[PDB]
RNA sequence: ACGAGACUCUGGCAUGCUAACUAGUUACGCGACCAACUUCUUAGAGGGACAAGUGGCGUUCAGCCACCCGAGAUUGAGCAAUAACAGGUCUGUGAUGCCCUUAGAUGUCCGGGGCUGCACGCGCGCUACACUGACUGGCUCAGCGUGUGCCUACCCUACGCCGGCAGGCGCGGGUAACCCGUUGAACCCCAUUCGUGAUGGGGAUCGGGGAUUGCAAUUAUUCCCCAUGAACGAGGAAUUCCCAGUAAGUGCGGGUCAUAAGCUUGCGUUGAUUAAGUCCCUGCCCUUUGUACACACCGCCCGU
């Protein structure tokens, strides 16, 4: 009974849900997985792409909850 | 329903067909100190402080 | 030695005890009591390990206290 | 970390018709000869990693696995990876496909019934053929 | 430089009263940086009462037969993503952190009457520890079932666990179950 | 005067003691600037704990409760009072009292049917519910113990034929803290993982690769893999065991033996929800009481 979410990557729809994570007070893979009801691995990939963009620093790794933070 | 601090003076014992309640006597410290008895449950150690949220609950003995 | 609770917390037992012996045999007893008191007043469980050990398989049962099922 | 592949509401591999609800690449129970250590070995031999995004995995890797299983005897790779090996009627391990065919051949019960043996009836009644004890324990098999 | 943890301290948290340390008691060797102090809480009664409620909270998830007692589990749970939340909050979670659970607590449980009759229960109480931690035990079951066959899992409930830990106000769920039972059995006064 | 206690064995503790060429090591030490009077393991003449200190309950007695201190504050077992029972054993014993069958001696001889059925007539047994269950093989793990001629012909095991390892054959060591072995096809963990539970998560049979080599094994000996999908997540009436290193999970070793275990006897390893109570059920004991019972309530006993 898994829900149906829009996962297709489009010229328009792709750039409408990727800029909605930082619009929340509590922004963690746990909060996103319990509230927005999409895989937490997608949120982990999103924060990995943010780390690739160079605005944060990776500290440690885990299969569920990873550590990515900043000191600036 | 006031909150009163009382000290256990003596532990009487248990009751029930198989034993499921505990009896202690608690005395008030700031309410014109007098001796009131009340049944109790769980670890209520030797002369600890039992909190009375009410001054009317008694222990029906035997 | 294998076992986390064994060699861990034994590293702290060793640091406390080596400090104690060093200060006692080298400088004085007063500095020993001060710093040792700090270390072993942070926690007690250093100087004392659990005396608990596996106990003998007893009489007519699978283990120490469990007994084989009785029929009538 | 992006891929231009499009989500496919209908996907077809081996003409099976089963309820597609969960993820893929280890729910390949519909595929008969891939998975676990052998598939891991093949994928590691192909020199691929796990730097992509899970959830959306296509089926090309397992297609390549079956392609290599089409000619598995050329490279002398350890040959205890097929299901029915050293069977009569051939000295090799040929190809078969489609469901409704494999589950029967998991029990090749024609010659062992033809020989007038207790083995045919031991296998046929759904009972033991090696002797699993069936009076107090050992009651599973029909419920 | 005797500051508790690496972040807290014992020099600014004062109540100017020495009668209300029944929930948080950090004044002696019992203060713990990380709760993995080993020990046996079933050796004698009044010893699981002597537990620090943080340790009882985290350990009392030792239920099922396969996840029972394993202290590596609880220490990993309370370390993982707690290390994250400390640097991710910055502000004080103290408000909710105290203000849901640690005075959600009930005020009375019940006991059996006479020698027979399973239709009502005589209302009693305990000095708050046993009743609060019985609510905590039913909350262990409740938070489990909020994870057990559910969506929010273990090793990620750190907010709610700090709530279940700290100090004094009312928002809980299994505790209001206990309060429904409270009123029902309290109709016998 | 016995029994109880004491006692014996066993665990738990030493900046102490007695010393080890099988554990353990210091600046005229190399194979490396580009023969420490003995302590971790082993085991001995000793020490240590006494309700001893404090507080509170107790004709201020015996003692009880709690608390420091402490390695440890009712701490595993063994042994265990006359009378008892027609309890079991004559199939453990030229241990042992005679009424008394048969030749088809309850002797031999890899010899030889069953019992290894399935409408169950019963009893002891073989088994864990999710990021906890198991794989990355990416860090030094445990035992408790066993191991080769009076009999006797039967011991425990360290490389290669090589499919992917016990292993059909050559090979050495160990009568053992010397070898197996710092216990040679094992943690429970984990970059094969479950996003909310029939999937990857724990196996309904049942087939191949070379089988340890036991005439037989099937009418009891002998590996993991293809993922082939089994009410796939707290259980008629009745109930058995259990209070901290209980239970339960888990493997290992002894006995039986041909390395024959699903049995038992021990051993570690992970590790514990509940209870520090009661006499309600089943019983037991220290009293008083009743009895027409004494083969002792399964008694005795009344009625056409």
């Amino acid at each position: 009974d898994k829900l149906n979410n829009l996962v297709l990557f489009d010229k328009a729809t792709y750039d409408k849900l990727c800029k909605e994570v930082p619009n929340y007070k509590l922004i963690t893979p746990a909060v996103v997985s319990e509230r927005l009801k999409i895989r937490g691995s997608l949120a982990r990939a999103a924060l990995q792409e943010l780390l690739s963009k160079g605005l944060i620093k990776l500290v440690s790794k885990h299969r569920a909850q990873v550590i990515y933070t900043r000191n600036t | 329903q006031p909150i009163k601090l009382a000290r256990v003076t003596k532990v009487l014992g248990r009751t029930g067909s198989q034993g499921q309640c505990t009896q202690v006597r608690v005395e008030f410290m700031d309410d014109t100190s007098r001796s009131i008895i009340r049944n109790v449950k769980g670890p209520v150690r030797e002369g600890d402080v039992l909190t009375l949220l009410e001054s009317e609950r008694e222990a029906r003995r035997l | 030695g294998g076992g986390h609770v064994a060699q861990i917390y034994a590293i702290r037992q060793s640091i406390s005890k080596a400090l104690v012996a060093y200060y006692q045999k080298y400088v004085d007893e007063a500095s020993k009591k001060e710093i040792k008191d700090i270390l072993i007043q942070y926690d007690r469980t250093l100087l004392v390990a659990d005396p608990r050990r596996c106990e003998s398989k007893k009489f007519g049962g699978p283990g120490a206290r469990a007994r084989y099922q009785k029929s009538y | 970390l992006v891929i231009p592949e499009k989500f496919q509401h209908i996907l077809r591999v081996l003409n099976t018709n089963i309820d597609g609800r969960r993820k893929i690449a280890f729910a390949i129970t519909a595929i008969k000869g891939v998975g676990r250590r052998y598939a891991h070995v093949v994928l590691r031999k192909a020199d691929i990693d796990l730097t992509k995004r899970a959830g959306e995995l296509t089926e090309d890797e397992v297609e390549r696995v079956i392609t290599i299983m089409q000619n598995p005897r050329q490279y002398k790779i350890p040959d205890w990876f097929l299901n029915r090996q050293k069977d009569v009627k051939d000295g090799k391990y040929s190809q078969v496909l489609a469901n409704g065919l494999d589950n029967k051949l998991r029990e090749d019960l024609e010659r062992l019934k033809k020989i007038r043996a207790h083995r045919g009836l031991r296998h046929f009644w759904g009972l033991r053929v090696r002797g699993q004890h069936t009076k107090t324990t050992g009651r599973r098999g029909r419920t | 430089d005797i500051k508790l943890f690496g972040k807290w301290s014992t020099d600014d948290v004062q109540i100017n009263d020495i009668s209300l340390q029944d929930y948080i008691a950090v004044k002696e060797k019992y203060a713990k940086y990380l709760p993995h102090s080993a020990g046996r809480y079933a050796a004698k009664r009044f010893r699981k009462a002597q537990c620090p409620i943080v340790e009882r909270l985290t350990n009392s998830m030792m239920m099922h037969g396969r996840n029972n007692g394993k202290k590596l589990m609880t220490v990993r749970i309370v370390k993982h993503a707690f290390e994250i939340i400390h640097l991710l909050t910055g502000e004080n979670p103290l408000q909710v952190l105290v203000n849901a659970i640690i005075n959600s607590g009930p005020r009375e449980d019940s006991t059996r009457i006479g020698r027979a009759g399973t239709v009502r229960r005589q209302a009693v109480d305990v000095s708050p520890l046993r009743r609060v931690n019985q609510a905590i035990w039913l909350l262990c079951t409740g938070a489990r079932e909020a994870a057990f066959r559910n969506i929010k899992t273990i090793a990620e409930c750190l907010a709610d666990e700090l709530i279940n830990a700290a100090k004094g106000s009312s928002n809980s769920y299994a505790i209001k179950k206990k309060d429904e039972l409270e009123r029902v059995a309290k109709s016998n006064r």
